[PDB]
């Protein structure tokens, strides 16, 4: 939020990381997917109902109604105008507010896609033109080109373009990885629209941040999604232990106490390097996605070779307690965490098939048409078979960005007087007034909270602020102590 | 980003450079590997006068200069004339400056250890890149197919080669060299073309052989019975048409031109050819390691580009290799740039960050650090 | 169930470790007794930096390690290098913590006391066993053949041995150790089958051998007069096909291999072949022992499955013995695992569990308690 010279709004400015693009395709049992479908087939403007085509009737939308379909809570009938609306303030084109919706659409049709086994051959021929019709034509599509290009994906291996033929298992999961892709970009890209209208020319002297993101959580199954977010708290987390640090110096400084200390993030940079650094997780993470022929297991190997024994806050798991199986440990400041790697490697690539991507890059929908301009300008990069996206401006990793946002988030973070606050869930069960003992322990140690009384009590454990002196204290002297407090906030109190 | 997009990649080859940025598909800048020198006082109008020329306008102004190769058979045998080429493909064909961005580069096969710490004494002293990393060039095209295992023939402009590597160390020891290539190949077909009744006599006849070539030469498998196909007179022919209109065909020739790579013997060469070569890279490698270097027998290089290449391979191998064996000859084709996009696909990776030599550690450890 | 289930059953060998869960019919892992160590600095795509390798991974490596034998001649003769195949064993091929299983392990005939009492300071110190006991291998082989009293030909990769047992103890002065088994036997079909005119040149083809001698060898009966057949030329011949095509042929040494069991003057050995020491063990225990030996010679080991090495000994004893004796060679199907299910039985047993030596016990007598 930039404020102005003044002291007045001026400018906005958001920015998103890591969206689940798992629950537009899966959804655990108790849950359920992205509001937005639901708030759509609820009806609320039925015209919308048959301008995507669809139902009203979820269990027709398998990648949607995986879970739950509803939520006593929730109103979709009226969050979907608060959103309609909403897009209209945000000074969305109808034609966006289009083709967002439209867009919405296709995806669930997507997962309805269908295909079976051409006979005598292990290729995968559509089951139908009933669904991809519709899914092409709310994106901007020919229908066959579509299906094509989804069974008969024209690679180019060497210096040319060679035509490859997929299994019926690896249409399916294609098909679904555009779904996600689709939805994320675009995810993206109305997050760019609203700041692009959250623009405006009046200057601009200071801006306050307002961090959204969450916290280290350990679960028995680890993966990567849970390094990138650690990695992000276990920055965080320094990032505080440092503000104390020179924070309290300071008040040695002022009163004249005579306390040497060394900085108390420096307890982290080890675990940090470690990830960071060049040789290391990552770095073998990113390095191994340049291998054609590379395992989940060879990259394992590659990370101990390099980092077992000769590191220490690399470990070997422990396989068993509520852990499910072995990879390897880190020992960040919260604690041990168990991971599994297996998967990362792919989704670390972000594999797409590209003829399709084509096809969007052409497609008679503008905004579809945007959303992937930015692979069709790399691509000139990453000609050849083998080699480096990275030439033409294509990702090289999954994680090659997320450092690169983590680090102008960080550097924005630095140039701010930061303002923590931790929030806290008492109980499970959802009950108020009550809180279960060791749920809040975990987060207090997990939070920093934990960490800053054991920084505080190295030492003088108790620590008053000034006011919070005052106040509760000036009767003791009365007169002298409401004098001294009065008349220098700090100054009072001594 | 800082490097990501940063990162550059060049291949130096003995006809061609080729260029770019890590992270492209393909080489940015790809231009003839020569520095040229006037051999006379003058200037062209409205510019200076140009001491040195390099890449294609030394090529196109040839007749005024004294053309000079830096790189025989994919050795650098001038440095002079090399940090020549260097400065011109940063400066003038990507139009960056060096200083800022990290250069992978490749080496030859059994490049002298030498040289791998000459041209990093140039990069970070004269240069000044932030960091740099030579890789060896067969090992970039194997990557670039996917794997780590395999046999790489490599076939340039000045040198083939047969680069056997495991789990990504080439093995020095069964590595083979052979001195002909497209150039050798481009001058053979010009004698067999003045010999079927012809004259390549300006410069503007001379430099097409080339592009003739390139767009009809062809390997036939039983290149036996297709020399008696063309006695038959088949519509097996095919003329092109010059600058001008002089329409020259080419029927027969155009595969007795890469026979040669299998029949050295066509031009009064005495070693042996490509297939045999790949075999003996092969019975001079470890027992265990010979199934997997069958099947994985990558082709990379502007002269294995010849169609029907592969199938030759194919069938050359398998028939003198044991029954019990799989050949499998992979030939992409993008092979052209197969080296560079293995560079560029390893240079953008996100694990090759921790090798990147920098000006820290050479600073400090002298160009021994790059070597290995 | 506690220690039911638990109860572990390691067999080292001299060529390799069987292992698994007492209760189980066969090993659950079965693999090399080596462990490798890198002659290079480097790493595997993905993996990092490993300073050793074990089992199959040592095997599977071997061309950038220097490969070695904790256990020469049935005795541990490296102490760093065997607690690297037992972390190994527990960790990751039978995936147990061992702090909480009981763990019955095997050594050799006249293992030194020191040793018996180093692996249970090992065992008890290092892997913190709740509870282990060691078993010697005859014994436990004889065992898995029903009975108590008999004589164990045991024969495996590095070592031979006769050990007589009366009801169950071992006797120390009758105990025979012939140093040639499985691994003399295979560097000798390798020189008889290049001495046909072959060649095992690459590590693919040097490891086949030992799968042909597995495979196509046989004891003869009438050796004699097996050689003679082989001059005739009848279809006692057999062809194996190599990993590729390339069929070698195997008539005749076939069965000169096995030959060399009864005759080490085949290998420039000096000592007594199989059938006599089986015999001399037995003229050297007790007189009114030797019938009970003498029809209960049980077969176990790896190098004891040759077709037809029970018909050879059967005969070769028969007419060595006294006629009023009966012979009685015992050769079990299962016989390359005979220790492991011995051991697999006895520890599952429900009269063993007061024989096991508990931390209790150790932390109280020291290694002595174990030793017995």
């Amino acid at each position: 939020i930039h404020f102005g010279a003044t002291g007045k709004l001026a400018s906005a400015d958001i920015e998103t990381y890591l969206l689940e693009k798992s629950r537009v395709t899966f959804q655990l049992p108790a849950e359920r997917s992205y509001h937005i479908f639901y708030q759509i087939m609820s009806n609320k403007k039925p015209e919308l109902i048959d301008m995507l085509l669809i139902t009203t009737n979820p269990y027709d939308y398998h990648y949607v109604s995986e879970g739950e379909i509803t939520v006593p809570s929730i109103d979709d009938q009226e969050e979907l105008m608060a959103t309609d609306s909403a897009i209209d303030i945000l000074g969305f084109s109808a034609d966006e507010k289009t083709a967002i919706y439209k867009l919405t659409g296709a995806v669930m049709h997507y997962g309805n896609l269908k295909f079976k086994q051409k006979q005598r051959e292990e290729q995968a021929e559509p089951d139908g033109t009933e669904v991809a019709d519709k899914a092409a034509y709310l994106m901007g599509l020919n229908s066959a080109e579509l299906l094509k290009a989804l069974c008969y994906p024209r690679v180019g291996v060497g210096n040319e373009a060679v035509t490859k033929g997929e299994t019926v298992s690896e249409v399916h999961n294609s098909v679904g990885a555009l779904a996600k892709a689709v939805y994320e970009k675009m995810f993206l890209w109305m997050v760019i629209r609203i700041n692009q209208q959250l623009d405006t020319k009046q200057p601009r002297q200071y801006f306050i941040g307002v961090l959204d993101i969450a916290g280290f959580e350990i679960f028995d199954f680890n993966s990567f999604e849970q390094l990138c977010i650690n990695f992000t708290n276990e920055k965080l987390q320094q990032f505080f232990n440092h503000h104390m640090f020179v924070l309290e110096q300071e008040e040695y400084k002022k009163e004249g106490i005579e306390w040497e200390f060394i900085d108390f993030g420096m307890d982290l940079a080890a675990c940090i390097e470690l990830i960071e650094k060049p040789m290391g997780i990552f770095s073998i993470l990113e390095e191994e996605c340049m291998f054609p022929k590379a395992t989940d297991t060879s990259f394992k190997n590659k990370l101990y070779d390099e980092h077992l024994g000769k590191s220490n806050n690399f470990q070997k798991p422990k396989p068993a307690k509520g852990k499910a199986e072995a990879h390897f440990s880190l020992v960040h400041y919260a604690g041990t965490v168990d991971y599994n790697i297996s998967g990362w490697l792919e989704k670390n690539k972000d594999p797409l098939n590209e003829t399709v991507i084509g096809l969007y890059q052409k497609s008679s929908v503008k905004t579809l048409a945007l959303l992937f301009a930015t692979y069709g300008g790399e691509a000139e990069g990453g000609g050849g078979k083998k080699g480096g996206k990275k030439k033409g401006s294509s990702f090289q990793t999954v994680s090659a960005l997320f450092r690169e946002n983590l680090n102008k988030l960080m550097a924005n973070l630095r140039s701010t007087h930061p303002h923590f606050v931790r929030c806290i869930i008492p109980n499970e069960t959802k009950t108020p007034g009550a809180m279960e003992h060791e749920l809040v322990l975990h987060q207090l140690r997990c939070n920093g909270v934990l960490e800053g009384i054991r920084i505080c009590r190295k030492g003088f454990p108790s620590r008053v602020l000034y006011a919070d002196f005052k106040q509760r204290y000036r009767v003791l002297n009365a007169s002298a102590i409401p004098e001294g407090q009065f008349m220098d906030s700090k100054k009072a109190s001594e | 980003d800082e490097d990501e997009t940063t990162a550059l990649v060049c291949d130096n080859g003995s006809g061609l450079v080729k260029a770019g940025f890590a992270g492209d598909d393909a080489p940015r800048a790809v231009f003839p590997s020569i520095v040229g020198r006037p051999r006379h006082q003058g200037v062209m109008v409205g510019m200076g006068q140009k001491d040195s020329y390099v890449g294609d306008e030394a090529q196109s102004k040839r007749g005024i200069l004294t053309l000079k190769y830096p790189i025989e058979h994919g050795i650098i045998t001038n440095w002079d004339d090399m940090e020549k080429i260097w400065h011109h493909t940063f400066y003038n064909e990507l139009r960056v400056a060096p200083e800022e961005h990290p250069t992978l580069l490749t080496e030859a096969p059994l490049n002298p250890k030498a040289n791998r710490e000459k041209m990093t004494q140039i990069m970070f002293e004269t240069f000044n890149v932030p960091a740099m990393y030579v890789a060896i060039q067969a090992v970039l095209s194997l990557y670039a197919s996917g794997r780590t295992t395999g046999i790489v023939l490599d076939s340039g402009d000045g040198v083939t080669h047969n680069v056997p590597i495991y789990e990504g160390y080439a093995l020095p020891h069964a590595i083979m060299r052979l001195d002909l290539a497209g150039r050798d190949l481009t001058d053979y077909l010009m004698k067999i073309l003045t010999e079927r009744g012809y004259s390549f006599v300006t410069t503007a006849e001379r430099e097409i052989v080339r592009d003739i070539k390139e767009k009809l030469c062809y390997v036939a498998l039983d290149f036996e019975n297709e020399m008696a196909t063309a006695a038959s007179s088949s519509s097996l022919e095919k003329s092109y048409e010059l600058p001008d209109g002089q329409v020259i065909t080419i029927g027969n020739e155009r595969f007795r031109c890469p026979e040669t790579l299998f029949q050295p013997s066509f031009i009064g060469m005495e070693s042996a050819g490509i297939h045999e070569t790949t075999y003996n890279s092969i019975m001079k490698c470890d027992i265990d390691i010979r199934k997997d270097l069958y099947a994985n027998n990558v082709m990379s290089g502007g002269t294995t580009m010849y169609p029907g290449i592969a199938d030759r391979m194919q069938k050359e191998i398998t028939a003198l290799a044991p029954s019990t064996m799989k050949i499998k000859i992979i030939a992409p084709p993008e092979r052209k740039y197969s080296v560079w996009i293995g560079g560029s696909i390893l240079a953008s990776l996100s694990t090759f960050q921790q090798m990147w030599i920098t000006k820290q550690e050479y600073d400090e450890a002298g160009p021994s650090i790059v070597h290995r």
